[PDB]
């Protein structure tokens, strides 16, 4: 159980990265699919793929 | 009284008809809230009269 | 979201959503983070700014719980999880900093 | 009786009260910017509540 | 609040207590407290300027205070 | 410690009198308790040197550590172990007849940590 | 509307003249009662802003006048002070 | 509800603050508290009069305090001088401290009169009417 | 079609609610770039953080101090509501061996 | 209707209660922060402060906020959470604040 | 609805009267039992009992008007659903009596919800009085009288009564 | 809205207990430390804690 | 304006004495009602700092605990529990300021865990038992490494201190003292509550229940 | 029951404490974190020590007012010598001046036969609502009542604020407290309790922070 390199933290660039990834994702839900914007969505929305 | 301040509150006589006292929040929503309510039944009295 | 800006949630944007996404349903740390997306406002894109807003967060930590002078300025990891719960200076701060992070324009 | 009593009475009462008895008010007050309002009438007695 | 109205008080007792009070001040002060043991109490100067109008005055006026000042050294020898 | 305030005085008399809880309880004893021939001094020195030795191994990876889940997941391996020989002494010092057999069981548990132990808890340390 | 629609819909039972008779007496008997209530409203917010005002105002006029008083002291300070130092330079003739 | 008031008093105005030297007052706590001094008692522009120890060794009181004992740094803090430190950032606001005891000795200086025939009734020009 | 329009705003309210941050992202992108810095420059507040003395005395000399972009306040502004971590002697000989500016 | 709130009732206040019965080893105070989470919090209290001009006149409005901006200080409150901002202007007319975010204490609305 | 709830306030009582003189400890919170509990059972059989105190006189009232105006009431069946109703939700309002016990808040607001909504099922009856009193032959009578006086004092209890759930009130 | 759900923010804690008829009011020792720890209202608007 | 300007000059005593006041009389704004509104402070403060009373059989100012009107009224000449007035600070100055509520604490044991509740029981038992567990770590070292010390070269403060008042806090003196009861009699067998600990056996298994706990949590700026 | 072990090994508990981000409570001499401790059990026959009591209250007993038989005068010592004896009243005027009436006198006056009318105040008619002491609050401030009970349940009732909080055996029950107002407000018991059901009074006295402290450093820090 050892720990991986923690980076520092994000420069604007990076957080401008991370929020264009972030809405890109969010625009590939479809909007049959009703799933509340939270921590474990995008993992229960793979279990509801796979349950499928 | 606290000096001169006169921290009393109720300050409610005899044969009083309302609240004991005015001096809170709730209870000044509460006396308001009553008052209104009673305003709002102007037509429904009204008609029951003719009736 | 009593100490936020908006009435309501969808007021936000896209800030509020990935704060949404940042924490479970039931963890409170997100209404830190929406007060970073409030403070990152017209900060954010400011290179100054930004560190006007990480400040902002600094402050707003040390209000809301008891701190040391020194105490914000020794965390060692900054990253948030979805179970971190603001019951400590720290895990506002990093709620806001998270918020502040995410706020785009 | 069902009418005009009901509802001219206590507004008439509250109207007498802050006109002649300054709504009973304890007058020996210092400064009317940091002092209580002493209220109108506001309980209705010719409800049944 | 509903504070009520009461005028300076204007006793003689108590306006004795706080001009003791004020002249033990004002030789505190006057030596920028270089006293052995200070045993002024500044907020009773405060009640002597709401409860002794009179004395206030008389500290004003500038023979007043003059006298006030030579009777003390006097008493202080 | 004589010269002081009444305050002083009190705070000393009190923080004297919360140490003296086992001087106060020592005379109250149990007749049908059942009586065990305790740890004996040196021994009991020996088995916090030990314990102070495995603490010097773990000291540099637990303090270089940034997880909390991760250093108690070390306690939590290594208490095992320490347990289990635990067990092992506490079964065999109550069962103990004389001071003898109370010193072999101590110094058998002791040998354990300094010899099982470290090892043990060097392989740990490894893994994380 | 619908005449017919609204001449039965309570129950089958016609009120409907009772009904219309009642707007107009109900147009006036609400005045008093409006306006009196007009005069409570108004006298519930002057009393908030009176709790408002000296919830904030309420101490730092207490502050003002501690630091009257003290300004007061002060000035006599000084003209005791003086005559200190006229009583310095005059070691026993003064008194 | 939407209407159940039927009226709300938006005319009646926040009571306006009236009091002699207010503005000063505040202006010159502000300065004060922007000089981030321990020592409460700075909070009077007399402070150098009414406490002079405050600039010598901020002994206030002769041992008849009750802030408890010196165990702690939030202790004794009257009882604590006045360092370079803030003497400087106390010299920073001195003339809103002059102006505020110039505003306090002038309305010292005020004194009610015969010719004041309005006195019965000031509270109108003291706009205590909503 | 009372029933339709209950069943569109009941969708609408669900969508509203499950897929805020499709929504958002949708919304972000109708406006370019300019509009939106423009929505943020408006929205721009201090929410109460460095709120020191504004000078509006003309004579104040903290209005010139405050005017030099190398003044340094005694304590920065996050720090004035954290407790002190440290002795008090220490705490008086750093006051004691400090030096102004300029 | 009165089913609808009877079912409301019982799915998040009763059969949730059961979930927890013992101390439990991992994320303890997570899994009882859910439970709770499901049950205390209500969309009702959202709306007790987004109408709030139904019955707070202006003076009475800003001492609330104040009030309310003391009394959910506390950031551990999932409940303050869902609920609407009092950091907002009444609606009518507002004396006291000038602009929204313009204080000079960051937990204070002046 | 006496069918209903007599048996709970059968137990409670009996459970009383163990705890009372065996030392049962149901209502002591020091080993195990709640003194809550108590009631909660009295108050599920007394909401109950209050309603079936009041829906006979209901039914005094609906008999005497028809008889002596000459004309059928106003709706009858808008009646009986009305006073099914209330007997239905009478046994989801116990908890008005508990306010202050330390309910939770999901309880109390469950409670008070249902207690308010008793106002639209009580306001039909007095609408079908009201309109079996209209358009009719009339016959004024002792049991007619005494009927207008009871129209007057439930009026006057059932909106007092209705002011009564209103939480804030109900407090003081 | 203003009298529930706020017992988290509160100034300090009294503890109410009614005896068969008379009340005790207890005052817990930390209580004196939130007494002294309150932030003031000094200048415009601005908070400090001593 | 010099380079120095704003430097404070070599022994400033901030002493007033002497100085011409005629020059701020431009800095300020006293409106007409100014001498009318200054007595008016000067009687607020008359009568409303004024709690204490003066005394000519001591001659000094005395107070007592507040009292109702009816007392104070009509049992004035039966007056008990007279305290010479003290101050309302040590120092003279002023304390009349608006408070606020202070910043608040850190949690241990939160009380969202049971907060749909408003009788904190289920809560004070928890943080009770998490209280008592710190305190079976620590018990026995309180007055030789901890705050029971008897020279404070060697203090510390427990480290179950901010448990025990959270337990304090939720629970009332009688349920404390149950809970205390309780605590003595698994104290003196030194009752650990893993020595009894089984019903993880019997618990459903939970995605917080993984193996490898360390790396269930994603942590991300 | 059992015994206590001849050794223990204790975890020690990692992360209570975030004050300065260190996880580890314990250090050794040879400055090493320790993670793990050891108890030993030196007497096997010998009691355990009671729990020390920690708690330490201000406790405020609220009854009702008990009638005096004399107004005892107020008296000073230097102990057992009277430096000063007096007979102080409070003027109309706010000062304890000496009386030159029989205080006794007056208060057995006042009891026999006071003067009363139709229209009298509650400020001046008390009679049931009597209390030998009052609870002091601060005002709009938040203060959070912990309600609970000895025996039975009763019903903390102040009318004048409108509120009402039970107090249940066993239930510890937490309630905001916030007094918008400087205010003197008295209540009663609104659960029925027994024989002094009707006198069990209340008096709280919610008061500007200034005055709460000094009533506060005078009356309730010397415990
Ligand atoms: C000649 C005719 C001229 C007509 C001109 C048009 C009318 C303009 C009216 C404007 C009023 C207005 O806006 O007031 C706001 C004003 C709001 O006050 P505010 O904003 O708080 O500040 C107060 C001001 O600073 C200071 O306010 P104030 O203290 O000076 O209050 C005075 C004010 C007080 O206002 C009133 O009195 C309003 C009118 C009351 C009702 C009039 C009769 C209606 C009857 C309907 C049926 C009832 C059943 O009165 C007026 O201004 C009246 C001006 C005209 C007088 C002549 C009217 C004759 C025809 C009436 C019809 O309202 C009040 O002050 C309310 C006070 C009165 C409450 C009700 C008193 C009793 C009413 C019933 C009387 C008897 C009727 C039944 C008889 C049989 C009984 C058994
Ligand atoms: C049979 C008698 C009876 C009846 C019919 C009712 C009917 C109602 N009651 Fe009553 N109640 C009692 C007897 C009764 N009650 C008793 C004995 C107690 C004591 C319990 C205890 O000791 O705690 C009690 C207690 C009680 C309480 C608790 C008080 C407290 O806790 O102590 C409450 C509110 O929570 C309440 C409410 C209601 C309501 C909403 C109705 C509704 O059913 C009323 C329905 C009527 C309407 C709402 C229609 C009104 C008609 C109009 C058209 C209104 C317009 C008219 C005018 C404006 C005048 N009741
Ligand atoms: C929910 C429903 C409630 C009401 C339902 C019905 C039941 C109650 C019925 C009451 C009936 C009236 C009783 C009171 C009668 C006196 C009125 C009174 O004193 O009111 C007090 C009010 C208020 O008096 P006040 O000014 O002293 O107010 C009280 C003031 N305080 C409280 C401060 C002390 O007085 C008036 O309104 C006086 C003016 C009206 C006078 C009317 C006189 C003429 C009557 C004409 C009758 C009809 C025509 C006849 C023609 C014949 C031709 C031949
Ligand atoms: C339903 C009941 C409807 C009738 C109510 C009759 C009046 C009841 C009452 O006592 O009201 C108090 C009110 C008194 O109002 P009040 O008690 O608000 O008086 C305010 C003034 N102080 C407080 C100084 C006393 O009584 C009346 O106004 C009487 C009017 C005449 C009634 C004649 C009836 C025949
Ligand atoms: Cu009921
Ligand atoms: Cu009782
Ligand atoms: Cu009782
Ligand atoms: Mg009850």
């Amino acid at each position: 159980g050892f720990e991986t390199v923690v980076p520092a933290p994000p420069t604007r660039d990076d957080e401008l990265r991370m929020i264009k990834a972030t809405e890109e994702q969010f625009l590939q839900q479809p909007r049959y699919k009703l799933y509340m914007n939270e921590a474990h969505r995008i993992a229960k929305m793979n279990h509801g793929d796979r349950h499928n | 009284m606290w000096g001169n301040l006169w921290t009393e509150a109720s300050y409610q006589l005899n044969f009083n008809i309302g609240f004991s006292s005015l001096r809170s929040d709730v209870l000044i929503h509460l006396a308001q809230w009553q008052y209104w309510w009673w305003f709002w039944f102007a037509l429904i009295w009204s008609f029951y009269y003719f009736i | 979201m009593a100490q936020t800006a908006h009435q309501n949630r969808y007021q936000g944007g896209l800030c509020y959503a990935q704060c949404n996404e940042l924490f479970s349903f039931w963890n409170p740390s997100i209404q830190q983070c929406w007060k970073g997306c409030d403070f990152g406002v017209g900060r954010v894109n400011d290179p100054e700014g930004r560190i006007e807003a990480q400040q902002m967060c600094k402050r707003w930590a040390a209000e809301l719980y008891w701190t040391y002078k020194g105490e914000l300025d020794t965390i060692k990891d900054l990253r948030v999880h979805a179970d971190m719960y603001p019951t400590t200076p720290q895990n506002v701060y990093r709620a806001c900093l998270a918020g502040v992070r995410r706020q785009k324009f | 009786i069902v009418l005009t009593w009901g509802w001219s009475s206590f507004q008439i009462g509250g109207y007498n009260y802050e006109r002649f008895d300054d709504n009973g008010e304890r007058r020996n007050t210092l400064y009317w910017k940091l002092s209580p309002v002493e209220f109108p009438q506001s309980k209705l007695w010719n409800r049944p509540s | 609040m509903e504070v009520k109205y009461r005028g300076p008080s204007d006793d003689k007792l108590e306006c004795e207590f706080l001009e003791n009070n004020l002249l033990s001040c004002l030789r505190e002060k006057s030596v920028q407290d270089n006293v052995a043991k200070m045993t002024c109490r500044p907020e009773f100067l405060v009640w002597f300027f709401l409860e002794c109008p009179t004395k206030a005055a008389v500290y004003h006026d500038p023979k007043g205070l003059r006298n006030i000042f030579i009777q003390d050294k006097i008493k202080q020898k | 410690v004589e010269e002081m305030d009444t305050i002083q005085k009190m705070n000393y008399e009190a923080t004297v009198n919360m140490g003296r809880q086992d001087l106060i309880t020592r005379e109250y004893t149990f007749y049908s308790d059942y009586e065990f021939i305790p740890i004996q001094e040196d021994r009991k020195q020996q088995m916090e040197d030990a314990l102070n030795n495995l603490h010097k191994i773990i000291h540099p990876t637990v303090t270089q550590l940034k997880k909390k889940a991760n250093v108690q997941e070390i306690q939590d391996r290594v208490f095992r172990k320490l347990q289990g020989w635990e067990g092992e002494l506490n079964t065999c010092v109550f069962s103990a007849k004389n001071v003898r057999d109370s010193n072999f069981c101590a110094d058998r548990f002791t040998n354990r940590i300094n010899t099982e132990g470290v090892e043990f808890v060097k392989q740990i340390l490894r893994e994380y | 509307r619908n005449r017919y629609w609204w001449y039965r819909s309570l129950y089958d039972d016609y009120v409907a003249r009772e009904a219309k008779l009642a707007f107009g007496i109900a147009a006036f008997i609400w005045l008093p009662h409006y306006y009196w209530g007009i005069h409570l409203n108004r006298a519930f917010e002057v009393n908030f802003s009176h709790r408002n005002y000296a919830h904030e105002w309420g101490p730092r006029r207490n502050r003002l006048a501690h630091s009257l008083e003290f300004e007061q002291f002060d000035m006599i300070l000084e003209n005791w002070q003086d005559l200190e130092d006229e009583y310095a330079q005059r070691g026993d003739g003064m008194l | 509800a939407l209407f159940f008031m039927a009226n709300t008093a938006i005319s009646v105005p926040s009571v306006l603050d009236t009091s002699p030297c207010m503005k000063q007052m505040l202006a010159y706590e502000d300065c004060v508290l922007d000089a981030n001094v321990p020592q409460q008692e700075v909070i009077h522009p007399q402070w150098p009069t009414i406490w002079p120890r405050l600039l010598t060794d901020g002994k206030l009181l002769e041992f008849d305090k009750v802030p408890f004992h010196p165990e702690n740094i939030y202790n004794y803090t009257y009882m604590r001088p006045l360092t370079k430190k803030n003497k400087q950032y106390l010299y920073e606001c001195e003339e809103e401290r002059f102006v505020f005891k110039a505003c306090l000795r002038k309305v010292i200086s005020l004194k009610k009169t015969d010719k004041h025939t309005s006195w019965d009734t000031a509270e109108v020009a003291n706009l205590q009417l909503t | 079609v009372y029933c339709t329009v209950l069943a569109y705003y009941g969708w609408w309210l669900y969508d509203r609610y499950y897929l805020f941050g499709k929504n958002a992202t949708q919304d972000i992108r109708k406006d370019t770039t300019e509009v939106w810095e423009k929505r943020a420059a408006l929205n721009k507040r201090n929410w109460g953080y460095n709120a020191h003395y504004k000078p509006e005395l003309e004579r104040s000399m903290k209005k010139v101090l405050y005017a030099d972009p190398n003044y340094k306040f005694p304590i920065e502004w996050p720090e004035r509501y954290m407790a002190e971590t440290k002795t008090l002697e220490q705490v008086m000989d750093e006051e004691e061996n400090w030096e102004y500016y300029k | 209707v009165c089913g609808i709130y009877v079912i409301h009732v019982i799915y998040n206040y009763m059969i949730p209660y059961y979930w927890v019965s013992t101390p439990l080893k991992n994320d303890e105070f997570t899994r009882l922060r859910m439970k709770d989470y499901i049950a205390s919090t209500v969309l009702e209290e959202v709306y007790g402060i987004s109408y709030a001009e139904w019955g707070w006149l202006p003076h009475d409005f800003a001492y609330n906020r104040m009030r309310g901006l003391a009394g959910y200080m506390h950031p551990d409150d999932p409940r303050a959470m869902c609920t609407s901002t009092f950091h907002r202007k009444h609606k009518y007319i507002e004396h006291e604040v000038e602009k929204v975010g313009d204080y000079h204490h960051m937990t204070y609305p002046k | 609805m006496l069918a209903t709830i007599t048996p709970v306030l059968g137990a409670a009582v009996i459970m009383m009267a163990f705890d009372r003189h065996w030392q049962t400890t149901f209502f002591e919170y020091a080993y195990g039992g709640d003194p809550i509990l108590s009631q909660h059972l009295f108050w599920f059989f007394g909401h109950p009992e209050v309603y079936v105190l009041i829906i006979p006189t209901f039914g005094f009232i609906n008999m005497i008007v028809p008889h002596n105006n000459t004309r059928r009431v106003a709706s009858k069946h808008h009646m009986i659903w009305a006073i099914y109703v209330m007997a239905y939700m009478g046994y989801l309002v116990w908890g008005h009596h508990m306010y202050l016990v330390g309910l939770d808040h999901r309880s109390r607001t469950m409670y008070s919800t249902i207690t308010i909504m008793i106002s639209m099922p009580a306001t039909i009856k007095v609408v079908n009085w009201t309109l079996s009193l209209v358009n009719g032959a009339l016959k004024i009578d002792l049991p007619f009288l005494f009927s207008m006086s009871f129209l007057l004092l439930f009026l006057v209890a059932g909106f007092t009564g209705m002011w009564l759930s209103h939480v804030s009130l109900n407090v003081s | 809205r203003l009298i529930e759900w706020q017992n988290e923010s509160s100034l300090f804690t009294v503890r109410v207990r009614a005896r068969q008829w008379y009340w005790i009011y207890k005052f817990e020792l930390k209580n004196f430390t939130d007494i002294l720890s309150t932030p003031k209202n000094i200048g415009n608007n601005r908070w400090q804690i001593n | 304006l010099p380079a120095d300007y704003g430097k404070m000059p070599a022994g400033y005593n901030f002493l007033t004495r002497g100085k011409d006041w005629r020059e701020y009389d431009k800095d300020f704004i006293l409106r007409t009602d100014a001498v009318w509104e200054k007595f008016q402070l000067e009687h607020f403060f008359r009568n409303y700092m004024k709690c204490f009373f003066f005394d000519h059989g001591l001659k000094k100012y005395q107070m007592f605990e507040p009292e109702d009107m009816y007392t104070v009224v009509f049992e004035g000449w039966a007056l008990d529990d007279l305290i010479t007035f003290p101050g309302f600070t040590p120092t003279g100055r002023t304390n009349s300021y608006q408070i606020g509520l202070s910043p608040r604490q850190r949690t241990v044991v939160p009380t969202q865990t049971f907060y749909q509740m408003q009788d904190y029981y289920m809560l004070c038992g928890l943080r009770f038992e998490r209280w008592f567990r710190c305190d079976l770590v620590y018990h026995d070292q309180r007055h030789t490494k901890f705050d029971q010390v008897k020279n404070q070269k060697n203090y510390k403060t427990y480290p179950c201190y901010r448990e025990y008042y959270e337990a304090q806090y939720a629970c009332q003196d009688d349920m404390f003292d149950f809970l205390m009861e309780l605590a003595y009699a698994r104290r003196a067998a030194d009752n650990f509550e893993s020595d009894f600990a089984s019903h993880e056996l019997t618990t459903l298994p939970t995605f917080y229940d993984t193996p490898k706990a360390a790396e269930r949590k994603t942590y991300t700026y | 029951p059992g015994e206590v072990l001849p050794l223990r090994i204790i975890k020690y508990p990692l992360g209570l404490e975030t004050i300065h981000n260190n996880i580890f409570e314990n250090t050794n001499n040879e400055g090493n974190v320790e993670l793990f401790r050891l108890r030993f059990n030196s007497n096997s026959s010998k009691m355990q020590h009671k729990l020390v009591q920690d708690t330490i209250y201000l406790t405020l007993k609220q009854k009702r007012y008990n009638r005096k038989k004399v107004v005892a005068p107020q008296i000073k010592y230097y102990t057992d010598l009277v430096k000063y004896t007096g007979k102080p009243y409070l003027s109309n005027d706010k000062l304890l001046k000496q009386s030159i009436y029989d205080q006794t006198t007056q208060y057995k006056l006042i009891k026999k036969n006071k003067k009363r009318g139709e229209l009298i105040p509650v400020t001046l008619a008390r009679r049931i609502l009597r209390t030998k002491k009052t609870l002091v609050l601060p005002a709009h401030v938040n203060i959070t009542l912990i309600t609970n009970s000895y025996d039975i349940v009763h019903s903390w009732f102040i009318p004048g604020l409108g509120i009402k909080l039970d107090c249940v055996p066993g239930r510890s029950t937490h309630h905001t407290f916030f007094i918008d107002n400087v205010g003197f407000y008295y209540g009663q018991c609104a659960e029925i309790c027994g024989r002094y059901h009707h006198h069990m009074p209340i008096r709280v006295c919610a008061l500007p922070f200034e005055h709460f402290l000094l009533w506060w450093n005078t009356f309730g820090l010397p415990k």
